[PDB]
RNA sequence: CGGUAGGGGAGCGUUCCGUGUUAGGGAGAAACGCGUGCGUGAGCCGCGUUGGACGAAGCGGAAGCGAGAAUGUCGGCUUG
RNA sequence: GGCCAGUGAGACGAUGGGGGAUAAGCUUCAUCGUCGAGAGGGAAACAGCCCGGAUCACCAGCUAAGGCCCCUAAAUGACC
RNA sequence: AGGGUGAAAAGAACCCCCAUCGGGGAGUGAAAUAGAACAUGAAACCGUAAGCUCUCAAGCAGUGGGAGGGGGACCAGACCCUGACCGCGUGCCUGUUGAAGAAUGAGCCGGCGACUCAUAGGCAGUGGCUUGGUUAAGGGAACCCACCGGAGCCGUAGCGA
RNA sequence: UCAAACGAGGAAAGGCUUACGGUGGAUACCUAGGCACCCAGAGACGAGGAAGGGCGUAUUAAUCGACGAAAUGCUUCGGG
């Protein structure tokens, strides 16, 4: 859970295919809200616009539910899953019939502010662990 | 013409990720156009 | 909700026989709001449930108008089952069962089975 | 007297758990999970009997390569010539182990095989 | 004798062998009728 | 096909010390 | 217990599609038992059998059950009942005074079936009254505690002698 | 003390029933997932920040009783 | 004898022959060996050829057939 | 062909994104990861994150040995995950003298899916009586059943048309 | 400094393992609906217009049930 850092926004099963939503969602991973704001303004995809709608309604969410800024805010994971697929019995010649599936997505985009401490030096102190819980909230290479 | 067997998860994730990496290559171009669309004297985009 | 609709022998709904009339002082026996007196307000014979005053609290949210204004929060009672209540005389404060005394006239009245008074109210 | 069950899924889930690290549809796909359980167990058979055979071969060539470091033509067969004539009952080719863990001690072995 | 502790003697009731339930059971596969012929097919078969 | 198993009846031994060995030394 | 075989369901008795020139199996019925739409194989017919057991083996089974019932302090013994105003309080009171719990599943039977003990005994669950008209083995081999009367112990010795 | 067709002996599991309104169970049953455990194995036993009301063992019985195959079949979802 | 099965398409190799063209991994017989129903080792691979009959474990030893330059275990062993 | 949110709609007041659908706070609820696609939710299938590792490599994808590395650890020698490289290993069933077979079958996953029932003969194993054995139909405190009901059946004598 | 030797260390899709999700509705617990026996009873109805339907009837959508221009119902006698 990261101790109250991220903002998770889900999405409806929108009426488009999952894979093109996954190339346009694998583009904007890791980049902050300004770069995705200018790229998804100009990306030449039809899957671009509900993704930009969910980023916009995700950072406006992050500014109204929480109280953050739209500049120190990077996209955390932005996972796109499968949805419900409709079945369309479409006839074709020599008396055949083909199932044409209408696919839907399931977009869940997580946003991530930097709410940091930015400690002065690195040097380890193996004392007062009930302060070591609070001083270390998000770091790397956890030993013991 | 008719395929003899099916592909693995292996080869399919290779080909789909080449397709989506081919989608990755056409947005740093869009980042460059979106960055040149910003404040500056450019004789385009009326 | 077809699993919970009313059963209908010959197009009329099967109504239950119960033991609580309007204007009676019931006590909640066990479930939830245990041990508090009250009048009953509106009766539901098919569920064998009874809504009683100022105890069951269901804070419900209502879109009030069509112009999108004032959206009131209304605190509305719900249906507790008729087997979860007893009757109360205000002279002997004890929750008691029922009984049907046939008095000297033709009419048959309710009766608290442990005390000696009558639940049944006259025409007023 | 309908008899829908769950025992095929525990029967099948045990074999599913044994077939981990099988690289693809040999580790996910049930109708191959079975035959990889089967072929994995017979692989364990023949590789167990041939790990007895194979470590025999490995100690033979290891002590052969240890004895041939003298330079003068003393083979592995002559080490057994004068290893059973001088009565040393069955060192069991673990002198190919102390031939590298204790090379001065195998030099004492061979230098007392000479005398 | 209680309802609990009653049990038949061994040999009094054998289990009926089920056929086609596994080759380790004894009569799996072709259920103990060889490969083909009238003895394996289903029906009246052969007049005695 | 035959699933059988085998649990070999083994014994763990801890070693105390080695003695009685002071005859015919062969140092090099 | 019943189930509908292939010959009973309202499924088709037609050939659904011809024998060849289609890559699909040879399925000649839609009520076929391989298809879950109806039709079963070898299900339970409603069977009303006759498992006969010998007389003098069953009499010896009763005599062995009652014979093993006594001896291990599972039999105390009454002889009479006269219950004016049958009201189940002198019944459970005499049941307590005889040394029998009302919950421990006892069983006891009486000659001639006087009505005031059938009336005062049929409401407690753990015991039910019997009689030599209705003396079974399964109800008496509960065998926790069980009593006789003198007409049942001398009727019981009268029948199952030596 | 290899074993096909096959024959015999001994067992595990499943759902229901007798004991059974059994022991146990909103202080977490069945399920689902887990094992540095035990078996010749079918399997048992134990643990679960998931789930929420049933249900063991033992001694017995009866089966619509055990799945990898039938160009099986019905749903779901792949490949191309 | 009682109850109760399968099997009744065989294949190659040696010997004894017939059919053939003393041709066929050909066909039919008679005795035997293997496979069928037999794993392992030798045969580069390779059902029937040689050794050999697998209850299981050991990071034990000695051998049969066959091998001892390297791939690949053991002799760039000795003497004609 | 399509059943099961809760115990009670108490079915989300109000704020933001916003044309809706939807989403996030807040509020109801014991549970909102029980939100109307709503009860437990498994496999195939699609994903995302973390550890190890693949771009001179020939392989039914394993297995035996195990380089290097990572993780918790307490019997710290143990356990789990990855796999440099070497030896070995001709998918499973059917069915043939002989199948890795380029003979058949199966896209995959989960369910449904096959020596069963009635009545008789025969034999075997366990009983009950051997003062030979045993009842059928039928009667019975609704059924089962106590107890009747000796009709019949089997064995008592064979040979011959 | 030069020459020669080795190719580590971080290096990509992906592979495995683990964790968390989505489609999916197997498993577990049910039921709102069925199946089969036993004991009785009934197999009646219809030119006094039947079984079955069509249309319509409620203050106001559609569907089902009830009802029939006397229509989401009426008269009488009893129960309540």
């Amino acid at each position: 859970p990261g101790k109250c850092d991220e903002i998770t926004t889900r999405g409806y099963s929108i009426s488009m295919s999952v894979d093109k939503a996954r190339r346009v969602i694998d583009q904007i991973r890791g980049r902050s809200y300004a770069e995705t704001l200018m790229i998804l303004e100009l990306m030449p995809y039809r899957a671009c616009y509900p993704i930009f709608k969910l980023i916009y309604s995700a950072a406006a969410n992050a500014s109204h539910n929480k109280q953050f800024n739209k500049a120190n805010l990077i996209i955390s994971k932005a996972e796109v899953n499968k949805g419900i697929t409709l079945k369309k019995v479409k006839p074709r010649a020599r008396g055949r019939s083909y199932m044409i599936k209408r696919p839907t997505c399931h977009i869940t985009i997580v946003l991530r502010d930097i709410t940091h401490f930015d400690s002065y030096d690195k040097f380890l102190e193996s004392l007062t662990p009930k302060k070591l819980i609070a001083l270390l909230g998000l770091m790397s290479t956890g030993r013991r | 013409a008719v395929p003899k067997k099916r592909t693995s998860i292996y080869k399919k994730r290779i080909r789909k990720n080449i397709w989506k990496k081919k989608g990755y290559w056409a947005a740093l171009k869009a980042f460059s156009l979106a960055k040149s669309l910003s404040t500056g004297n450019s004789k385009s985009f009326f | 909700r077809w699993e919970r609709k009313d059963c209908k022998p010959n197009s009329l709904p099967k109504l239950h026989k119960r033991h609580v009339k309007v204007g009676d002082t019931v006590k909640v026996i066990s479930g939830g709001e245990k041990g508090k007196i009250g009048e009953i307000s509106k009766i539901h014979k098919h569920n064998s449930t009874v809504i009683i005053k100022d105890l069951n609290f269901k804070t419900k949210h209502v879109k009030s108008k069509e112009e999108g204004e004032q959206g009131q929060i209304i605190k509305i009672e719900a249906a507790i089952h008729s087997s979860n209540v007893m009757l109360i005389l205000k002279e002997q404060e004890v929750a008691d069962r029922v009984g049907h005394k046939i008095l000297e006239d033709v009419r048959k009245v309710r009766y608290l089975i442990k005390t000696g008074e009558i639940v049944d109210t006259p025409d007023r | 007297r309908v008899k829908r069950g769950y025992i095929a899924r525990r029967r099948r889930k045990k074999i599913r758990f044994f077939a981990s690290s099988f690289r693809g549809a040999h580790s996910r796909l049930t109708r191959t999970i079975a035959q990889q359980k089967i072929r994995a167990l017979v692989s364990a058979h023949r590789d167990r009997d041939r790990q007895k055979r194979d470590f025999r071969r490995l100690w033979i060539t290891r002590i052969n390569a240890a004895i041939r470091e003298r330079g003068v033509y003393y083979n592995y067969s002559k080490f057994i010539h004068d290893l059973y004539k001088r009565q040393l009952l069955l060192n069991r080719k673990i002198l190919a182990q102390i031939a590298i863990l204790n090379p001065n001690c195998i030099y004492m072995i061979y230098n007392e095989i000479i005398k | 004798f209680r309802l609990d502790n009653l049990g038949p003697q061994p040999g009094s009731r054998k289990k009926g062998k089920r056929k086609g339930r596994g080759h380790a059971a004894g009569q799996g596969g072709s259920c103990g009728f060889g490969m083909r012929g009238q003895k394996s097919r289903s029906g009246p078969g052969i007049m005695r | 096909r035959r699933n059988i198993g085998h649990r070999q009846p083994i014994t763990r031994i801890k070693i105390t010390g080695i003695t009685g060995y002071e005859d015919y030394p062969a140092s090099t | 217990a019943s189930t509908l075989t292939r010959a009973e369901v309202r499924g088709g008795g037609r050939k659904p599609y011809p024998q060849k020139k289609t890559g699909r199996a040879r399925r000649g019925s839609q009520g076929s038992p391989l298809r879950p739409g109806g039709g079963v194989i070898f299900g339970p017919k409603p069977r009303d059998w006759t498992i006969k057991m010998n007389k003098k083996e069953r009499r010896l089974a009763l005599s062995t059950a009652i014979a093993s019932a006594v001896g291990n302090s599972f039999v105390v013994e009454e002889f009479a009942e006269n219950f004016e105003k049958p009201k189940t309080k002198d019944f459970i009171a005499a049941m307590q005074r005889w040394g029998l719990d009302p919950a421990e599943k006892s069983l006891f039977f009486l000659m001639d079936l006087v009505e005031n003990v059938e009336k005062s005994g049929r409401n407690i669950r753990t015991l039910k009254l019997l009689t030599p008209r209705s003396l079974n083995l399964f109800d008496v081999l509960n065998a926790e505690k069980l009593v006789f009367t003198e007409g049942t112990i001398q009727y019981l010795n009268q029948r199952y002698g030596v």
